[PDB]
């Protein structure tokens, strides 16, 4: 590879091939924050890697998730393989940069911006010559390297699916981040907009062009003695019985402004003063009802 | 082999213990390693932080004290430190007035310091970044996307060092060094490669009377190799480059602590022109006789004059080195009056030490 | 194995192990609507497959996306292997149901509800004894089978990574469709709520704990003379000049019931009667402001 | 061939030209060359003065200014300057309280400076002398009669420099001078020879992994050559040799100006011993990375303490060099509290600059 070639011109200047120092590891308390910073990536990843491993066991290999600096966030897969890798210093919070351990998939994928496999004496350091490592980098909402998925196994055992396996998982985890956080945002913009309606003076109730309940706020819930949850999507006319004023206004699609009106909720009568508004659309006409608090 | 070293894996520890014992005004932390002012946290002023690979001494630890850096993070020889080290050191020095990360433009440094910035912040430290890219010689290099961060770091460290000391806010500090970065210009040459002790062999090799023109401080290739004709051709064609390549457009990236994201910012360098005032730093890369630096300085002034640049201040010596390389770099930092005021301000660090 | 033998009990009754009939392929035109029906799955799945293949080539194998009736929707991977399988009748549009091609992961995966691998003479049909098939079923928003991801390769070349690879791709596609449609539904819900605030009665504006507009309706925009969108997410004290009652309310987070005050937008004093309600959330206090029509 | 030079004759002229331009607080005299404080003669104070060959920058020109030398006389590279220079410089500086000439122990130096003293005295200048013989390595070398004068000369020109500043009298300065001389102990090793520009060639050549143990600053043979084993055991035997070769009875001569002639003075050096307090200078011979110096200093503090020496102050860096040599020397100067008092006193020269 041209890629491996450059890796070596970088490594060669500053490090030899026969030497090996236990790679730097982040100490306990500060690994705490390192892990915490990636709740979201790690919890996507470990669901993904448990499943991978579930349908791969038995086999001798290890699965890593690393962050953008090649820190090992978590590891799973074959116990004995993990320990053999451990026996070379590969641990939770171990740093796997090229400068630390020479030319390897673990650092090289992130360096080059795409899935990369290194094996055997492609590795700069001799200590890794009977390994194969595959790793694929993942990016964030913006476009920033945010972590790696790697697979490690004794070199004689690498298969042609190993690389694409890490890329497939890198894609799941990567794409779930981006779209999970698009969800998050649009979910926050809901609570926000809901709390707005939670905060009116008026009770507000909306409903379908099929007469189903769409929205109701605490206020309107109390006034009409409905229970907010158990009310949703249920037909309004089976929810409460409606004044001829409403009926005719609904039927006639016609707004009512501050009209007085009497509702019946599961036997009880409620006097209210209401404005009613058609919400015209292709699917049909929805409604808001405002229950003004005298 | 000419290395005053014991075991190749202890060299750094040995040397740090020596810097500790020699400087009781400094504190050596272990597990992990980092270096701070023996008097930090200093309640009250913007903490100033830098680091990068060992092998450039006195940069950066030789610049730890009043008037300059609050602490440093050394990594292996020519290897940026891992963000855990930057993080803890930055927490060791937190003034309660923000932390300024001065970051040299290299792949591993940008990446590690950038991540440490985000760690600090998720821990509720105000923090921002100045990024240094002065080396006019190459765009993208062995270890750098864009222009490399060399000796002008030391000037900027000290000018921003002094604004911190004064009292200036995190923001003025960061704006200061960001302005400075667009004003300093630098180009280095090497007549002999450095050797990193772990590799055991020279990081490169030249032929007789051949030099690497526009070398970098981790022994990265220059513009080319070329016969070394004389000190005068050499200083002349270094100086022409600082002119010819002064003009440059790039995108740098600073951390917006208010928005909690990387605001990307485009900006241009202006080549030095007639009537500009400059600070000049003729800098030994590691093994040039101090004697020879003055000869360069001599030729340097003859050029600043015919080009119409008026040198107000200078530093000569080993400020930003590359182990045992034989060469020198020149830095010209375009200045105004408030700049000089900050230059003349006091400074008390193992390697710069003037003022009241 | 239990699951193979049960499958063989089904096939024994209908089919001999050594006859092979090329399975059924849908006519081009009706295939258009089968393919089109599945466009959400295909747009994601085909991306996962271009990627699996680019990082696996050269290898003799094929990848397939099938639908819930095991219809092949699209295929990729090794040109020559595809031709091989094509000769048996694995083509776009072909059905790979168990009763047609015998026990096979192409259909077992779905029948068993999980990632499955069949190879060699685990297949009922001898034609398939030189192949290994891995498939992982993939489910639906509300949990009905929706497609399958599959990998075929010459039996002597299956790897331990092959099943988990199909499993990883099924997880990307499958999870991305789930959360893709949560995102659609939560976006719909967002517009209902919008339509509700937009046809209030008072103008309504909110800004957040930091001080920046999050919502403004067509009638706060009329009344306070701000442009609907260009105002979004901008700091409130810059949007217009706040009445010192409002500032003192914000500073203390006291509410305001129908208070008469003055605003200034664009060198213009506007009077309105305002309600200010604080919204205390665990990150800070936001505010609705209501502008009542006199 | 790798020096940054122009014409091999123009070396010193260019460097000295640049030194002058580097430092307006300095004056370069032409016809002959010598360098003075720009504000000389300083009326009121003992004018203090020194010199020797060039090639050990910053010694001696590097130490001119407040708190230190009034002026310096550089010779050619590795040559003592000639009487005419010393005379005239000593006359440019003369403040009115006489002139004190510090002199390194080299045949050339001794001969020229001695003839210069008489010349001055014959003009009615009050003047007297201090001879530096710290280098414990061999006796009567290839340019010296007795012990060579090396790095301790910097310590002395500082300490004495300060007495001069304070207002001490000529004899006070001179005996501070000579007291201190019997109390500093120096040793030096090389892994790579310096090359004098004019020669073209290195000035001794070393086999692989060999050091010149007890090398002198003009590239002189030392005690022997021997395997470089490790930084650790280099410092160990250096330190041992300092103790072992400490003890030293010998005859110096000073200029008695009352009687106008050279007065023999037999005198003695005590070995550093358990209980002593020292200033320590770990000094770069030219081309040793600053970083390895801290490794050296590291071991040094371990050796000292093992033998009850207390390091009170240190300097680590390029103070008394030898062109581009690869190696370093360790000076240890015994002090008491007056001495330390003198040390901490301000100094404002291009190479040393602490103080109010």
């Amino acid at each position: 590879s041209p890629l491996i070639a450059t890796s070596w011109e970088r490594c060669n200047k500053l490090m030899k091939r026969e030497t090996w120092n236990v790679p730097h590891q982040a100490q306990g308390v500060t690994f705490a924050s390192i892990y915490r910073r990636k709740k979201a990536m790690l919890t996507l990843g470990q669901a993904a890697l448990e499943d991978a491993w579930e349908y791969m066991a038995p086999r001798e290999c290890a699965l890593f998730i690393l962050d953008e600096t090649a820190c090992i966030l978590s590891r799973n897969g074959d116990p004995q393989t993990l320990q053999q890798l451990s026996a070379l210093g590969f641990n939770d919070g171990t740093y796997c940069a090229e400068g630390i351990i020479g030319t390897c998939a673990l650092s090289l994928a992130a360096i080059s911006g795409q899935a990369v496999k290194t094996m055997a004496d492609q590795h700069f350091k001799q200590v890794l010559w009977n390994w194969a490592f595959c790793a694929t980098p993942l990016f964030d909402s913006k476009g920033r390297l945010t972590g790696t998925i790697a697979l490690a196994c004794p070199v004689e055992q690498t298969t042609a699916a190993d690389l694409p396996l890490t890329l497939a998982i890198a894609r799941e985890v990567g794409n779930l981040l981006l779209t999970d956080s698009l969800l998050a945002e649009t979910n926050r913009h809901l609570n926000q907009l809901n709390a707005l309606l939670e905060s009116m003076d008026d009770g507000v109730i909306s409903w379908d062009e099929q007469g189903n309940l769409q929205f109701i706020n605490a206020q309107a819930a109390r006034v009409l003695r409905l229970d907010a949850t158990a009310s949703q999507g249920r037909a309004i006319t089976e929810l409460l019985t409606l004044p001829a004023v409403l009926q005719q206004a609904i039927k006639q699609a016609h707004p009512l402004k501050h009209v007085e009106a009497t509702f019946e909720s599961q036997h009880q009568f409620i006097d209210a003063v209401i404005t009613l508004k058609p919400i015209i659309e292709t699917q049909g006409t929805s409604f808001i009802l405002l229950l003004h608090p005298v | 082999m000419k290395k005053l070293i014991n075991d190749v894996q202890d060299v750094l520890d040995e040397q740090l213990a020596g810097l500790a014992k020699a400087h009781p005004s400094l504190t050596l932390h272990q597990d992990p390693v980092y270096v701070t002012r023996a008097d930090a946290p200093v309640a009250g002023k913007v903490a100033l932080l830098s680091g990068g690979g060992s092998g450039h001494e006195p940069m950066h630890c030789g610049y730890i004290g009043q008037g300059m850096l609050s602490g440093a993070c050394p990594g292996e020889i020519f290897l940026s430190p891992t963000p855990d080290k930057i993080f803890e050191c930055a927490m060791q020095v937190d003034g309660g007035e923000g932390v300024l990360l001065i970051i040299k433009n290299y792949t591993g440094d940008i990446l590690n310091f950038e991540t440490a910035t985000e760690l600090l912040h998720d821990s509720g430290v105000k923090v921002t970044t100045v990024v240094i890219d002065d080396d006019v010689a190459v765009k993208d290099s062995l270890y750098t996307a864009g222009r490399r961060g060399v000796a002008n770091t030391v000037l900027i460290e000290k000018l921003v060092g002094a604004a911190a000391e004064r009292g200036d806010s995190l923001d003025a500090c960061a704006e200061l060094g960001r302005k400075l970065n667009n004003q300093g210009h630098s180009i280095g040459i090497a007549l002999g490669a450095c050797t990193v002790p772990a590799a055991g062999k020279p990081s490169f090799t030249l032929a007789d009377n051949e030099m690497e023109f526009g070398v970098g401080i981790h022994g990265e290739p220059g513009i080319d190799r070329r016969p070394f004709s004389s000190l005068d051709q050499t200083v002349d064609e270094m100086f022409d480059t600082l002119l010819v390549n002064g003009s440059y457009h790039r995108t740098l990236r600073f951390w917006d602590y208010q928005q909690g994201s990387w605001q990307e910012e485009q900006q241009t360098k202006q080549p030095l022109q007639s009537g500009d005032r400059v600070i000049a730093l003729v800098n030994n890369l590691g093994a040039t006789p101090l004697s020879e630096l003055y000869g360069v300085y001599n030729r340097l002034t003859t050029r600043c004059q015919q080009a119409g640049l008026t040198i107000e201040r200078n530093l000569i010596g080993a400020y930003c080195t590359s182990l045992d390389m034989t060469g020198f770099s020149i830095t010209l930092l375009k200045v105004d009056d408030e700049t000089l005021a900050l230059w003349d301000a006091p400074v008390h660090t193992p390697a710069l030490n003037w003022g009241k």
